[PDB]
This record gives structure tokens, sequence and C-alpha cells, in this order.
RNA sequence: AAAGAGAGUUUGAUCCUGGCUCAGGACGAACGCUGGCGGCGUGCCUAAUACAUGCAAGUCGAACGAACGGAGGUCCAAAGUUAGUGGCGGACGGGUGAGUAACACGUGGGCAACCUGCCUGUAAGUUGGGGAUAACUCCGGGAAACCGGGGCUAAUACCGAAUGAUAGAGUGUGGCGCAUGCCACGCUCUUGAAAGAUGGUUUCGGCUAUCGCUUACAGAUGGGCCCGCGGUGCAUUAGCUAGUUGGUAGGGUAAUGGCCUACCAAGGCAACGAUGCAUAGCCGACCUGAGAGGGUGAUCGGCCACACUGGGACUGAGACACGGCCCAGACUCCUACGGGAGGCAGCAGUAGGGAAUCUUCCGCAAUGGACGAAAGUCUGACGGAGCAACGCCGCGUGUAUGAAGAAGGUUUUCGGAUCGUAAAGUACUGUUGUUAGAGAAGAACAAGGAUAAGAGUAACUGCUUGUCCCUUGACGGUAUCUAACCAGAAAGCCACGGCUAACUACGUGCCAGCAGCCGCGGUAAUACGUAGGUGGCAAGCGUUGUCCGGAUUUAUUGGGCGUAAAGCGCGCGCAGGCGGUCUUUUAAGUCUGAUGUGAAAGCCCCCGGCUUAACCGGGGAGGGUCAUUGGAAACUG
């Protein structure tokens, strides 16, 4: 991937438990290093936004650039801006293949779309950030097929969001329609992020 | 200068190999201490050496990784 | 005053427009009039032309090369042209 | 629909004014540390300095000079597929930005004041003669570039003749305009043309096909000239000019014009900046900005100027001509000392200047050029390959699990915390990589053979169109795809007191040093060097140089002049700026509709094509105090 450091460090530095369910926050919630179980400081209105950015970058795990030209794309659309920005977001084929149950974080999406063991519409794909549309389909083209990861993964998954629809028969997966804010991550503030890039 | 110009520099780190009729390379910025010096020196790209034990600011001073 | 082909696109990727112009011109510089679009790399050509213009540059005494002849023959403004000239 | 962020610093503390500095974005960039790959682009910004070496413009035997098989005579050999004169092209294509402040460029017009090879169409004609000349061969001068003389011969080479002007004059008729003048037609006289070559048929004479040549008329194309408006600094640059200003005649050019000449009068431009000095190619456009504006002219497209410096002309439709000619000048080279040759701001490449920029590569396969009837030749244009993290975009250095927590660093209030699920273990994959193989598009053709139909013909041959048959790849075994192995072969830079995200210990002691500012360093340093930790970015990260923003810090949008910088000491007044009330009239300003135009590429919107993106393609939109013209009359005139 792009980072391949340690994933709790994170987490704990961030505040929140991204890719997790408080498993990363379980003990010692302060921030990493030797400072931070002693004690805090102030945060001002910078830390606030450059915070709320980090959410994000290390929530769906895409370099700043990426992020950045990203958010510049959204801004074309029409719409609340952080709202566009955050739907494009969760359009990337990383992120569906991760919450559709093919796998179980960011890193192992990531790794097995750059694989190729799926496809979309039968092409074999080895770019992460391959924006997918409605109506497009996801495959295993038979290449892991009977592979302990995968049915690992489709095991402990959680669910599915009611924007995806996916069935295990064949292991395929399609948008039903474009998610809204309402049903998204929710622990950010995406009025801020804005306002960073503002300055 | 490379126009004959009468040009006072900074030497910049610790220590230094420089001496009268050597070839300098001489760099943008100023310094405020100094009332009649302008400009720094680059450490590394001519006759001008490195600075010796340095592990910080490496790409500056002109040291190589260790 | 030919009706010309001019190569733009990418390298490998050639695309090509049908435009009359003068012979003593540059193959990309200064043109008179576009009339069509020539897209090689498909197996089944895709060649949209006037058919109108063409004809006036054919009256007029704008002669085609080659392959501009070809398209003009498969799409039939060669045969429209001489139907014209014995009409 | 769009719509603008601030912080530090004068004081014992304040509030204003004001400057300085910083936080962002962009480079044809350079330097330092570092460095895995793929796609698309860019690369002498300085010396328009000087140039080794090779290649960049040649082509036509259908107009006049080859070896073989081989008629003929065991011996030599006749006819059959290959230099130059002549025609076309060299004015295109390619490169630089020196000069130029002007009709050079942008935009919009005018030419009743113009030209134009090749290309297309039409109307006529290609009828008869002559004298030569290269090539070739002898005689000489020759160091050599090469010079002269004698003889000989062709043509689509050259020069007269028959005939033919919408060319000159003279006239007439009719219709007309923007003053000069334009158009249609008629009459008399005087001048101006040609060339043939490859076939077919016929009788062989003839006739005929294709390509050719002469004249005229239109179209298309490319140029020429004139004009309104628009885009820089200095007034510590105020007068400049004399073929200048206008006229009368003339010469010259494709054309108007003091473009040039003789004569006549003394004019003309200028504070609405003449003249002069300095810098500079212009535009579409690029960077920034909320916008108005500000800066620049890298890549690409259009126009202009130049080709070692300065001047000139010939040939040609088109040149005062990069790889053409003559003269002078500087430099390089050869010489037998009489004299000769050269011009990389063409593609590569060398020396020098620089902080700084690439191979002395492949191919005409595709597109386009020049020649030819065609095959075909040439094409450093162009299509491609090589180098440089120079820029944008994309991907990787593993993934899940793994503990009160391996081992060991950093500290410890020496109980512990920290690196840290990070490790080992555990289960999995091969995007990269290695090994072995299958492997495209870009290709349309041109020509050649059959065809079918037309025009033309007495008939053909040929011509135009349509349908088939056969052939063509530098890139290149390249993209791509298929299998086996592998966590192994792949991470660095800057920063951590505030501006600004992120602290502990040791060493040093106004020293070493840091620094954009506030300023830190004199023994308890979160600012100096190192170690641990943390933050940002990522095959990149920092520093410097230039521009815009922040800067309302030239304020039209958007500031001011009592005391902070800022009201002339006052008056009279030319030019200029502004102007009480009402009516009628005009449409100069103002507002609006229609026509033409503001090239392509670029920003923007919608669609698509490359596995996504960068990138590429289609359509659309935007942009003017723009020309023609029709409207309204409140306001300014
Ligand atoms: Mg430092
Ligand atoms: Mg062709
Ligand atoms: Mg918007
Ligand atoms: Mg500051
Ligand atoms: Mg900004
Ligand atoms: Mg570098
Ligand atoms: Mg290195
Ligand atoms: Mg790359
Ligand atoms: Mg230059
Ligand atoms: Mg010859
Ligand atoms: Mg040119
Ligand atoms: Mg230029
Ligand atoms: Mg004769
Ligand atoms: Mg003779
Ligand atoms: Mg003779
Ligand atoms: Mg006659
Ligand atoms: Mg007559
Ligand atoms: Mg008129
Ligand atoms: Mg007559
Ligand atoms: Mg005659
Ligand atoms: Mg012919
Ligand atoms: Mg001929
Ligand atoms: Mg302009
Ligand atoms: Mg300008
Ligand atoms: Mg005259
Ligand atoms: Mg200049
Ligand atoms: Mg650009
Ligand atoms: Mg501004
Ligand atoms: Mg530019
Ligand atoms: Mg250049
Ligand atoms: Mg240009
Ligand atoms: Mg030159
Ligand atoms: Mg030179
Ligand atoms: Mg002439
Ligand atoms: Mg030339
Ligand atoms: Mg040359
Ligand atoms: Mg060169
Ligand atoms: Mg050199
Ligand atoms: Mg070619
Ligand atoms: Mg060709
Ligand atoms: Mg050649
Ligand atoms: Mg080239
Ligand atoms: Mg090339
Ligand atoms: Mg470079
Ligand atoms: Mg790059
Ligand atoms: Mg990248
Ligand atoms: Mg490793
Ligand atoms: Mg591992
Ligand atoms: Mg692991
Ligand atoms: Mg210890
Ligand atoms: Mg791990
Ligand atoms: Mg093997
Ligand atoms: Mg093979
Ligand atoms: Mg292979
Ligand atoms: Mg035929
Ligand atoms: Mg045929
Ligand atoms: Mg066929
Ligand atoms: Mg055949
Ligand atoms: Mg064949
Ligand atoms: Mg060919
Ligand atoms: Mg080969
Ligand atoms: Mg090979
Ligand atoms: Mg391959
Ligand atoms: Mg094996
Ligand atoms: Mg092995
Ligand atoms: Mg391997
Ligand atoms: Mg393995
Ligand atoms: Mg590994
Ligand atoms: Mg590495
Ligand atoms: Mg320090
Ligand atoms: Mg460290
Ligand atoms: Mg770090
Ligand atoms: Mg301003
Ligand atoms: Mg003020
Ligand atoms: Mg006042
Ligand atoms: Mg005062
Ligand atoms: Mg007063
Ligand atoms: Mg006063
Ligand atoms: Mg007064
Ligand atoms: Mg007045
Ligand atoms: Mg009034
Ligand atoms: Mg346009
Ligand atoms: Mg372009
Ligand atoms: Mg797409
Ligand atoms: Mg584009
Ligand atoms: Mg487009
Ligand atoms: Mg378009
Ligand atoms: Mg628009
Ligand atoms: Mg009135």
């Amino acid at each position: 991937a792009r980072y391949t450091g340690p994933s709790w460090k994170v987490s704990r530095r961030l505040g929140i438990s991204l890719s997790g369910t408080g498993k990363e926050l379980e003990r010692r919630p302060y921030a990493p290093g030797q400072h931070g179980p002693t004690q805090r400081k102030k945060i001002s209105e910078y830390g606030l936004q450059q915070a709320e950015k980090q959410k994000l970058r290390h929530m769906y795990g895409l370099t700043e650039r990426q992020f950045k030209n990203t958010f510049n794309k959204a801004g074309k659309l029409q719409g609340k801006h952080g709202e566009n920005f955050m739907i494009l977001l969760e359009q990337r084929l990383d992120n569906i293949v991760y919450r559709l149950g093919l796998a179980r974080t960011r890193r192992a999406a990531r790794q097995l779309v750059n694989h190729g063991h799926i496809t979309v519409d039968g092409k074999r794909v080895d770019i992460p950030s391959y924006q997918v549309s409605v109506g497009q389909v996801i495959s295993v083209r038979e290449k892991s097929a009977k592979n302990s990861a995968i049915a690992e993964s489709l095991e402990v998954s959680s669910f599915v969001p009611e924007y995806v629809t996916f069935d295990a028969e064949t292991l395929t997966g399609s948008l039903n329609r474009l998610p809204e804010r309402s049903e998204l991550a929710a622990e950010i503030n995406e009025a801020f992020i804005v306002e960073f890039y503002s300055r | 200068l490379s126009n004959g110009i009468e040009v006072t520099a900074y030497i910049p780190g610790i220590g230094h190999n420089l001496q009268e009729h050597s070839v300098v390379l001489i760099r943008g910025g100023r310094v405020k201490d100094l009332p009649g010096v302008r400009y720094h020196i680059v450490r590394g790209a001519l006759d001008t050496a490195g600075v010796e034990n340095r592990g910080q600011s490496r790409s500056k001073y002109g040291t190589k990784k260790p | 005053v030919k009706i010309r082909l001019k190569r733009m696109g990418s390298k490998k990727k050639p695309f090509y427009r049908i435009v009359v112009a003068d012979s003593r011109f540059p193959r990309d510089g200064r043109s008179i009039e576009t009339i069509g679009t020539y897209n090689p790399l498909l197996d089944p050509v895709e060649v949209k032309i006037d058919e109108e213009a063409t004809l006036k540059w054919m009256h007029n005494g704008a002669k085609p090369s080659d392959t501009v002849r070809n398209l003009l023959s498969r799409e039939g403004i060669m045969e429209k042209f001489h139907n014209q000239k014995l009409g």
C-alpha cells in the first residue's frame, strides 16, 4: 500500500477507531510516543481542521496528492461540496471491495485489487482507485475461488450497506444507488476540511 | 564572482576547508548578524567540503548518509 | 488545393482529420476548411464526412489523395461526382 | 451561477498611523541528501560566440551516348532491360528572435488602383521555314579551381512567316455609379501563337486515344497596396522637418502614390507629447488573482524579420533568394607566390561562456512533399528508438492473525512507561521481479489482371465510375496474454518555543553555533550538536532565484490631506472639466433585433475512447467601446 506501518498507532493518535471497532483503542487511548500518557495541550482551529483531514485520509487509505485531486474534481459537481467529496470517496474500488465483504480492512482490499483477483464486467482491474458506477458488477474470476482468506473475510464481515447489493453464491456485488451522507462515517466533521483547503 | 564583484559571503557549519584562491559556490540568503554579509556558501557543490559528524539536517552542509 | 489528411492524437495512437488545404503548407499547419474525421485503430473504419462541401471542392478543383479517394469512393462521393459530371 | 481567512514586531502598559517579515500557488529552473517501475510530455533561458565529421533537394530515356543471351562471320560479334544538354523543382519544407516603437502585429474594412505557375471548367488552335550549339574530337595555357582556338551533330533548345485580340487609337448605341468612372454590344484600321512524344485502328494515305504546347474567359488558391481603432519608460528629451508640404507636366511599376525628375508657392507635424534617448519580435495564449487587474511570450498554431558583416543585380509566375551569383570587410584553409575554396541561427556532434541542459541511432511501413504516364528516386519533414525523477498521472516495498506485551534501545519519581501487534510464530497473494512460452491494431493502398456500365467515336486503343484477385511493417517478438517460484531483490528528506502540525535526556557554556521575524547561547537550553520519540510529505524531500497573492502598500472596483506623510502665501484669468427650469426637433452618446466575422489548439459544460488517471476524440459555450442595417427617445450632447 502507500504506508505499511503500525495501524494502532495512527488510530491512537487520531482519537477514533478507524478500520475497526474500538479494538485498537481498548487500552491506553492516549497518543503514541512517550508523551501523551503524561499530559496534553490546547487545540486551535488549524489543529481541528488538520485532524479532520487526517480522519478522512487515513480512513480511506489514499495518499495526500490524490486526496486533493479528488477534492478538486468533486468541486466540479453540483451540490454541497463536502457531501460530494465524501460520496466520491465512497466510489473507490477498494472501499467497495472492503464494504462488500470480500475483505476485512482497507489494506486487504487494496492488495486483493492490486493482484487482479477481482473483475468488473469481466475485465481484470489492477487499479484500486477505479471509480465504480451504477450497475457495475464485481467477481473473483475463479483466481482465489476456493481460497481460505476470502471465506474468512465473508465470515466476519458485519453486514452489507443498503446502497450495495451482494450475493455470495457467485461473489457478485453491485451498487444499488448513490449513497448519502446519512449512511456514512459520521465520526468526522466534513464542514472543516473544505475550510482547511480554503486557506 | 563571475562578473568581478566584491562579494562578502558567510560560511555555515562547523569547521571548513576554505582558503585563498579557492573556487566557491555562492548562494542567496542574508544574515542579520553581520552588517555587510548578504550571501551564503553551499557546502559540497564545489571545492568547498562538507561538515564532519552530521546526523541531522544532513541534506544541507553536504554530508552523505553514513 | 488538396483535401488532405491531418494527423494528431498521441504516440502510437493516431487520429486523422479530412481537411482541405494547400500543398505548400505544413501538414499540421494552416488549412482552409476541415470536413471530416478518420479513425484507423478500430477494425471497422469510422469515417464521417460532410458529403456536400466535399462535392463543391471537387467541382472547384480540389484533387484528393489516394486514401482520401478510397474513402470518398466507399462513401459514394466519387460515384456521385461522376454522375453529376454526366448529368 | 459566482462571491475575498490572517500572524509577529515601536510602549511601563494602551488605541491609531506606518513600514518590515512570514504562512499559499507556479517554473524551459539550479544546488544538497536520496532513489523501484509504467504511461504522457519537456530539455542552451548565457556567446545572432567559433565550428571538426557524416547526412539534410533532387527528379524525368515517352526529346539526343550500357553488360549479357544472342543474327551473322572453329574464332570475333549486328539488334533487345541503366551518364550529360533540355523541362520541372530548388521561393516549399526546416532553424533562430539579432534588428524593428512601425500599418511589424491584433481586429474591421477598401482596391471603379492590382498580380497569380501548378489545379478545375469552357471556347478556338497546334499550319509552314531557317541558322546554330553543347555532348564528341584535335591544338595549346596549365600546380590546381579550370580556361581559350579549330572541326562535327540533335531536339519539347533558339529565331522569322501564314492566321487569330475583349492589346492601342478612332469612334457609335444602350444601361449605370462612389468624384476619378463601371457594364453589355457594334464599326474601321495596326500589331501579337504554338511542339511534339508514347500507342490504336486503318490502306499504308487518313482517322483516333493519353500526356503535352499557344491565346482568351471564369472559379479556386497564394500574394501586393491603402485605411479607422488597440497594446512601453523618460519632459532632469521642446521644438522637428526642406522631396519636406501641395500643385502643374513627365518618367517608372502588376497597380495608386514626391516612388523618382523639372517647374511653381512655403508649407507640414507637435503639451490629444512632435523630435530624441532606453528597452523590446507581435498575437492566440501561460502564471496568479474573489474580480477588476498584475507579470511573462517556455512547448504548440498564425504573422513578421534574419541567414558571418555591408551593398547589388540576373533567372523565374513568385527571390533582391539559409544549404544560388557579383563586390568590399574580418576570419579559416591550399599554393608551384601567378592565384583559388568556405560559411551548422538544418539534423546529430566538438571547443568556449554558464549554476545549468541530450545519441555523431532506425525507416520511408503510415501522413505529407518534389519529379514521372507509371513502376520508382529523394525527403535528419515525419513516423520511431536512446539519455536526463525535468513535470503530470498511475502502481509497488507485502496481507490477516499474533501479548499486560518476545528480546533490546530511550528514559525512570529506577514500581514503571515507551518504541508496540511493531516482532518471532502463524495462514495467504504475486501487482512488481526471475524462468519458459504464445503475440496484435497501426495496412489504406499505389501499380498489375479480370470485369460491368458511361462519354467519345466509322471502329477501336485509351479515359471515368463500380465489383473482385495478388502484394506491402523501422517500431517489433513491441504492447498484450499464459504458466511455475518468491516475503523474499525495493524508503528517504525536512521539522518539533510562537507564527505552524509535533518533546525528553545527554554535551557545551555569549564559546561552539542557529536564524524568515520575535530573537536564543553567560551551569537546570523543549531554539546550539547528538540520541530516543513525534509531526508532514513520499521516490521524492529541502535550499536558492523570478512572478502573483496576502498588500486597501497607487485604493475605478477599494485610501486619504486640523494635530501621524499629505491644501500651493494670495489673486486675475487662456485651454480644459462641470453646469438652473420648460417645450419642439435630431439619434452623436445611450439601450435593443437581425447579417457577417472574432482560425485551429487552450479554460469551461455535456458525451465518449485508452483496465483508471494523466492523455486523446466529438459536440457545445465563452470572448469585440468589431463592420452593414432596422428599431425606442427617459437621460448626457
Ligand atoms: Mg536544526
Ligand atoms: Mg496516401
Ligand atoms: Mg462553482
Ligand atoms: Mg514573521
Ligand atoms: Mg489563495
Ligand atoms: Mg536534482
Ligand atoms: Mg544517490
Ligand atoms: Mg515513471
Ligand atoms: Mg538562443
Ligand atoms: Mg542522365
Ligand atoms: Mg517558414
Ligand atoms: Mg518568437
Ligand atoms: Mg529548324
Ligand atoms: Mg544545324
Ligand atoms: Mg549541325
Ligand atoms: Mg491578324
Ligand atoms: Mg474584334
Ligand atoms: Mg461602386
Ligand atoms: Mg465587334
Ligand atoms: Mg507573327
Ligand atoms: Mg497521362
Ligand atoms: Mg510530357
Ligand atoms: Mg493583449
Ligand atoms: Mg503584452
Ligand atoms: Mg502621375
Ligand atoms: Mg532584442
Ligand atoms: Mg501549462
Ligand atoms: Mg487580491
Ligand atoms: Mg509563455
Ligand atoms: Mg526556444
Ligand atoms: Mg510561435
Ligand atoms: Mg545561418
Ligand atoms: Mg555564427
Ligand atoms: Mg524577370
Ligand atoms: Mg534555398
Ligand atoms: Mg548552413
Ligand atoms: Mg544543430
Ligand atoms: Mg561542453
Ligand atoms: Mg514517405
Ligand atoms: Mg507519399
Ligand atoms: Mg540525398
Ligand atoms: Mg526531428
Ligand atoms: Mg521525431
Ligand atoms: Mg535536465
Ligand atoms: Mg517524473
Ligand atoms: Mg507519485
Ligand atoms: Mg523490505
Ligand atoms: Mg511481514
Ligand atoms: Mg504480518
Ligand atoms: Mg535501559
Ligand atoms: Mg505487522
Ligand atoms: Mg526457470
Ligand atoms: Mg515465442
Ligand atoms: Mg519473453
Ligand atoms: Mg476502370
Ligand atoms: Mg477497376
Ligand atoms: Mg479482398
Ligand atoms: Mg490474382
Ligand atoms: Mg504480387
Ligand atoms: Mg507503398
Ligand atoms: Mg528489424
Ligand atoms: Mg528483437
Ligand atoms: Mg510481454
Ligand atoms: Mg519454477
Ligand atoms: Mg525459490
Ligand atoms: Mg521473485
Ligand atoms: Mg510466496
Ligand atoms: Mg517481504
Ligand atoms: Mg527504495
Ligand atoms: Mg536542537
Ligand atoms: Mg530521529
Ligand atoms: Mg517520521
Ligand atoms: Mg493591489
Ligand atoms: Mg492611507
Ligand atoms: Mg478636503
Ligand atoms: Mg504634518
Ligand atoms: Mg491657506
Ligand atoms: Mg506648507
Ligand atoms: Mg491660490
Ligand atoms: Mg474652459
Ligand atoms: Mg442640463
Ligand atoms: Mg476557438
Ligand atoms: Mg496547437
Ligand atoms: Mg472512461
Ligand atoms: Mg484537455
Ligand atoms: Mg476537445
Ligand atoms: Mg472541440
Ligand atoms: Mg462556456
Ligand atoms: Mg425631448
